[PDB]
């Protein structure tokens, strides 16, 4: 698997944050760090505890390509920037 | 008895009764690796609640057309005691009636 | 550049959660409207009975 | 919308024209503001003449009460018919935006020339009457639309997210209504289920209490110019005037029925006009007419009972969701099989990422278990 | 005589379940990009400005 990061933490344990029912919770009982489902999901205990998500390699049934019709909205306008674009 | 033929409807859009069970049984295809079965008391899935609504209209207005298929009628239709008592009372209804016709007949 | 990304980041978990069932409530209201209906037809006996009448039986 | 040359000239060619047309109408739209405001002053209740005050309970600042200070002539027709009520309608905004840059032309003498130039570059802030056919009247219309879009979701999302972060709904009904109010355009909207926001609002901000932000960002998605804005009293008395016109040709409409006998532009200048339209949406009669129905039906019976509207800041939210379009996706799917992280493959992985890795990788359970055992043999030699 | 008779009926229904498929669609494509998205997130190669486009 590779080096790349994940969906930001901000150093924050999920299990007792504010929004931790925004964070699924796997098997183990590890709320993610993301809202995405995470099943290898730890914490570290240093002076404070802190949330960590391993990436790994994992098939997942991949539902087959939608039409463009019906996830394509195209209201884009010229103001608009969008966030591959600003970064 | 049944008073006035209603007044009539303009339809919004043009689709045979055919072609949108072959659109149901399209859609529901692409799923069925991602479908998970479960108990019956269990929460349901989305691709479960998608296939118990389209069949169950789809199964309703075949019913009202005149298709009694009991089998899949039993299956994606029933869902109260009243269902089950006006499908077993439909069903017998329509079994004597075609032993009537072929008695009558013969 | 700094701020304002910060806070949209932390905004981004609670959003995606509360669309998801917002989601989920509109297929749950979807489901709950529909109720099987059962027609009633005039019953083919007093169909029969009238033809016996009208032969003056 | 963004400035452009071609605009510049169209503008410049038809500045003479359009300010004597712009004359014209002001002398048609003071006779009939004159006849509005004559019968207002005979006939109108004692509170909305004498001009009531109505106090904030926090601070005791005075702003239009929509019961008292708001009253609907329902007996303007007599007087004035409905298309001389949207004439002046059109007029106010027109002479709003003239009367800020004259105001600016005063201020700064001949200094404001350069300013004009990006004024007359720009359809967002020029009057009606500087379009004189077809296609400049559609661009025009086109520019004011795309103003609304960029102003209606903030106001959208302020009440939104100020509402839901200090208080809650009351009951069931309330919660649909509240959460079905702010659906994008795509969908439509069951007034009757989303009238019962009106009460649960006037609970919590009626419009005698809007805030100055909150009204910036009406009147920005009302195309009412906003600088300089001032106390909130002046925009919101020009808010007040414009839907209290408003309510006067919708009651009119409604009880003679005009909606079905007004042809297909008109019938669509007056959903634009109650923001319920765009033009580039393309509607058609029918479309239209589903959505001023539904605007009538979300007014109420009580409109027409007594002449009530409903609360008018979620009614301002209610026609503005028309304007709050669906988020803009564009690319295809296949676009997620890249990776966004490649730059970073040259980096490897350090001791500790290794270390991360091993812990919490497929043999993280084997890793577990050794680490517990070896510590609990450590703490047994210990004791 | 009864086919004349459940026939508005009829119509009204296919045209609804003609809409109820067209709804059901676009919640089947957010999944799917639901799941692409959630596939690339495992493997440490999702961007949070991809996720918000
Ligand atoms: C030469 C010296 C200059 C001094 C320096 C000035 C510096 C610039 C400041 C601004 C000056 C004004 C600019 C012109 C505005 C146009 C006229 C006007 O009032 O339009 C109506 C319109 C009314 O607005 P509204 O919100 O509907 O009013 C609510 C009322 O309830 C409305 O009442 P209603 O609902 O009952 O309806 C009535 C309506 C009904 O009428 C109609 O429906 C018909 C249309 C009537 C109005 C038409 C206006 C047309 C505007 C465009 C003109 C053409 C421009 C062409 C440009 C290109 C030229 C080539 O008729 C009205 O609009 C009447 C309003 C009241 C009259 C206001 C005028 C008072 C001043 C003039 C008298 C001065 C006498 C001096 C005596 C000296 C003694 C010593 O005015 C505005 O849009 C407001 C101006 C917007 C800009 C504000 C900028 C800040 C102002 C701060 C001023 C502070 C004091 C001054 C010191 C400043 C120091 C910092
Ligand atoms: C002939 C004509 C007919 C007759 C006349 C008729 C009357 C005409 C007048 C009335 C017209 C009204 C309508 C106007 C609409 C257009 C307004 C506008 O500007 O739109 C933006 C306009 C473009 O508009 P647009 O593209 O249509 O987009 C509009 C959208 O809807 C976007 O809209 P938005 O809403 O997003 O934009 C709004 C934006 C508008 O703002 C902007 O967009 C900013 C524009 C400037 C940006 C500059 C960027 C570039 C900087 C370059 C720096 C230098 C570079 C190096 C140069 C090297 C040269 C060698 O923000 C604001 O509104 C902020 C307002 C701030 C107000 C400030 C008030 C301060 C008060 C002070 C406190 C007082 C407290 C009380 C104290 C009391 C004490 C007693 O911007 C430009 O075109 C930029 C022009 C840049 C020019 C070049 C750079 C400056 C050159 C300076 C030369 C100096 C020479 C002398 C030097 C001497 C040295 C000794
Ligand atoms: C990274 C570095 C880059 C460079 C950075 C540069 C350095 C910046 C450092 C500091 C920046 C911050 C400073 C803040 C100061 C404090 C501000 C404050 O307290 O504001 C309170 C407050 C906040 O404003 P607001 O009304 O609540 O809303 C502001 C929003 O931005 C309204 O937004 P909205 O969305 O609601 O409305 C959008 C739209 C809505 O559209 C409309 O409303 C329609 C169009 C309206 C047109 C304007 C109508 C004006 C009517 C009359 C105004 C009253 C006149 C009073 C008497 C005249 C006094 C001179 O409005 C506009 O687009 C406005 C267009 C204005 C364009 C001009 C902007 C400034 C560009 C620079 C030009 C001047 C350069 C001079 C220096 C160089 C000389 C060589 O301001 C007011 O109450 C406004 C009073 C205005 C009085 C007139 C201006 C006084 C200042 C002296 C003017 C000197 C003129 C010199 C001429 C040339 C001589 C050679
Ligand atoms: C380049 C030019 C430079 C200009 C400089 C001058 C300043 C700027 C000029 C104007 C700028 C444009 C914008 C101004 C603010 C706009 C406010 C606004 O939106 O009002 C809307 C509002 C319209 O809404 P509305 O619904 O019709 O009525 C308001 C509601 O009632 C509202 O209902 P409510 O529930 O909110 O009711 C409350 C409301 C009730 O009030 C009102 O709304 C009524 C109108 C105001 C009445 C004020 C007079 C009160 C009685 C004064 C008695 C004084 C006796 C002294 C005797 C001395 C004997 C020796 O407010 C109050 O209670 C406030 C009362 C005022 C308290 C003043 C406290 C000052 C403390 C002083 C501390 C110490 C100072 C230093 C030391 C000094 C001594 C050594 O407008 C007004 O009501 C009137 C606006 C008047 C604007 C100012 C006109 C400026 C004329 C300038 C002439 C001189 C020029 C000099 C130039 C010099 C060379 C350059
Ligand atoms: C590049 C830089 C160059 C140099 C720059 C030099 C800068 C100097 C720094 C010092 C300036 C301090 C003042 C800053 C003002 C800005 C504050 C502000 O916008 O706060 C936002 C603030 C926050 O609002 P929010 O948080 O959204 O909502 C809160 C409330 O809900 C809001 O709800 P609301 O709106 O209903 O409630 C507010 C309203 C409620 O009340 C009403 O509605 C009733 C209105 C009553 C009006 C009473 C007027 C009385 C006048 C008596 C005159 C008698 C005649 C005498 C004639 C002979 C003598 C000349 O009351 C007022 O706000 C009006 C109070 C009285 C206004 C008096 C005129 C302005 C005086 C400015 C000079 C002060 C001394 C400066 C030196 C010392 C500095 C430490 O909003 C407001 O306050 C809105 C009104 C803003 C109007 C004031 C600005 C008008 C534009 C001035 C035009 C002249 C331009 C000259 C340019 C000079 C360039 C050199
Ligand atoms: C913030 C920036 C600053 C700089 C700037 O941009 C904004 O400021 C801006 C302000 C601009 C001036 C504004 C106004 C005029 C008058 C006009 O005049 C018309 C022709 C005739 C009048 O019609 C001229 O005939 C006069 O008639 C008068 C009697 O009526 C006589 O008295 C007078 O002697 C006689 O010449 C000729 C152009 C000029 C000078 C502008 C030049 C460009 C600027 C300096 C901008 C410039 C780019
Ligand atoms: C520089 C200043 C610029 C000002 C610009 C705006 C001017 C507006 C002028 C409007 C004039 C209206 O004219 C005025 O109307 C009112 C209301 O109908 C009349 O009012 C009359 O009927 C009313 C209503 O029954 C009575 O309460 C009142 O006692 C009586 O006078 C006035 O007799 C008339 O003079």
């Amino acid at each position: 698997v590779g080096n790349g990061p994940t969906f930001s933490t901000g150093g924050e344990c999920m299990n007792t944050c504010d929004i931790q029912n925004a964070f699924p919770m796997n098997d183990r009982g590890v709320r993610s760090s993301s809202p995405f489902q995470e099943p290898n999901t730890a914490i570290y205990d240093s002076y404070l505890a802190w949330t960590y998500f391993q990436p790994m390699d994992v098939h997942i049934e991949k539902l087959p390509a939608p039409e463009a019709k019906y996830y394509q909205r195209h209201t884009k306008k010229p103001w608009d920037v969008s966030s591959t674009e600003l970064t | 008895y049944k008073g006035e033929v209603p007044p009539h409807y303009t339809r919004k859009s043009s689709a045979t009764i055919e072609q949108v069970e072959k659109e149901i049984d399209a859609l529901l295809g692409g799923a069925e690796k991602l479908r998970k079965t479960s108990t019956d008391d269990q929460p349901m899935d989305k691709l479960t609640l998608m296939e118990r609504c389209l069949r169950h209209a789809l199964w309703s207005y075949h019913k009202e057309e005149g298709r009694y298929d009991f089998d899949q009628i039993g299956r994606w239709v029933v869902y109260t005691p009243e269902d089950e008592v006006k499908l077993a009372q439909l069903k017998r209804e329509v079994e004597a009636k075609e032993k009537l016709a072929a008695l009558r007949k013969r | 550049d700094i701020m304002v990304p910060s806070f949209v980041y932390n905004k981004l978990p609670v959003i995606h959660f509360l669309q998801e069932k917002r989601a989920e409530q509109k297929l749950r209201r979807v489901l709950d409207e529909t109720y099987t209906e059962w027609t009633e037809e005039l019953d083919q006996a007093h169909v029969t009975d009238a033809i016996t009448r009208s032969l003056n039986i | 919308m963004q400035g452009s040359w071609s605009v510049l000239k169209k503008n410049c060619s038809n500045f003479f024209p359009g300010l004597l047309a712009f004359a014209q109408q002001t002398q048609e739209a003071y006779g009939i503001w004159l006849r509005i405001y004559n019968r207002q002053q005979k006939y109108g209740p004692t509170d909305f003449v004498e001009q009531s005050e109505t106090f904030s309970p926090d601070y005791h600042k005075r702003f239009h009460s929509q019961d008292k200070n708001m009253w609907v002539d329902k007996e303007l027709c007599t007087e004035v018919s409905q298309k001389e009520v949207a004439r002046l309608m059109t007029y106010k905004l027109d002479m709003w935006r003239m009367a800020h840059c004259a105001g600016a032309l005063l201020a700064t003498g001949g200094y404001a020339i350069p300013f004009g130039l990006f004024w007359l570059a720009n359809d967002t802030w020029v009057p009606s009457s500087f379009n004189l056919t077809g296609e400049e009247l559609r661009a025009w219309r086109e520019a004011q639309d795309l103003y609304r879009y960029r102003s209606a979701p903030s106001y959208l999302t302020d009440t939104k997210w100020h509402f839901d972060f200090h208080a809650y709904p009351w009951n069931e009904t309330q919660e649909r209504a509240w959460d079905d109010l702010f659906e994008k355009n795509d969908v439509r909207r069951d007034p009757k289920v989303v009238r019962p926001a009106a009460e649960m609002y006037d609970g919590f901000i009626k419009f005698e209490l809007i805030r100055r932000k909150s009204l910036r960002h009406l009147c920005r998605s009302m195309n009412i110019p906003t600088f300089p804005m001032l106390a909130r009293l002046c925009n919101g008395t020009r808010v007040r005037d414009y839907w209290n016109l408003a309510w006067c040709e919708d009651y009119m409409v409604i009880t003679q029925r005009l909606h079905e006998s007004m042809t297909d532009e008109e019938l669509y200048d007056y959903a634009w006009r109650r923001y319920l339209a765009p033009y580039d949406k393309n509607l058609n009669r029918e479309q239209l007419m589903e959505r001023v129905e539904d605007y009538f039906e979300f007014l109420g019976p009580d409109f027409v009972a007594h002449g009530k509207a409903p609360n008018l800041v979620i009614l301002t939210n209610y026609v503005l969701g028309y304007y709050n379009d669906p988020a803009y996706l564009e690319g295809d799917i296949s676009e997620l099989d890249k990776n966004d992280y490649d730059h970073l493959a040259s980096w490897g992985k350090d001791a500790f990422l290794r270390r991360l890795e091993f812990e919490n990788g497929p043999l993280r359970d084997q890793v577990e278990a050794h680490t517990q055992r070896l510590l609990a043999e450590r703490a047994a030699i210990a004791k | 005589t009864l086919q004349q008779y459940r026939r508005a009926s009829q119509d009204k229904r296919l045209d609804d379940l003609v809409d109820l498929l067209e709804r059901f669609k676009p919640v089947l494509a957010r999944e799917a990009i639901m799941q692409r998205l959630t596939i690339k997130h495992l493997e440490g190669q999702l961007g949070v400005w991809r996720y918000m486009d």
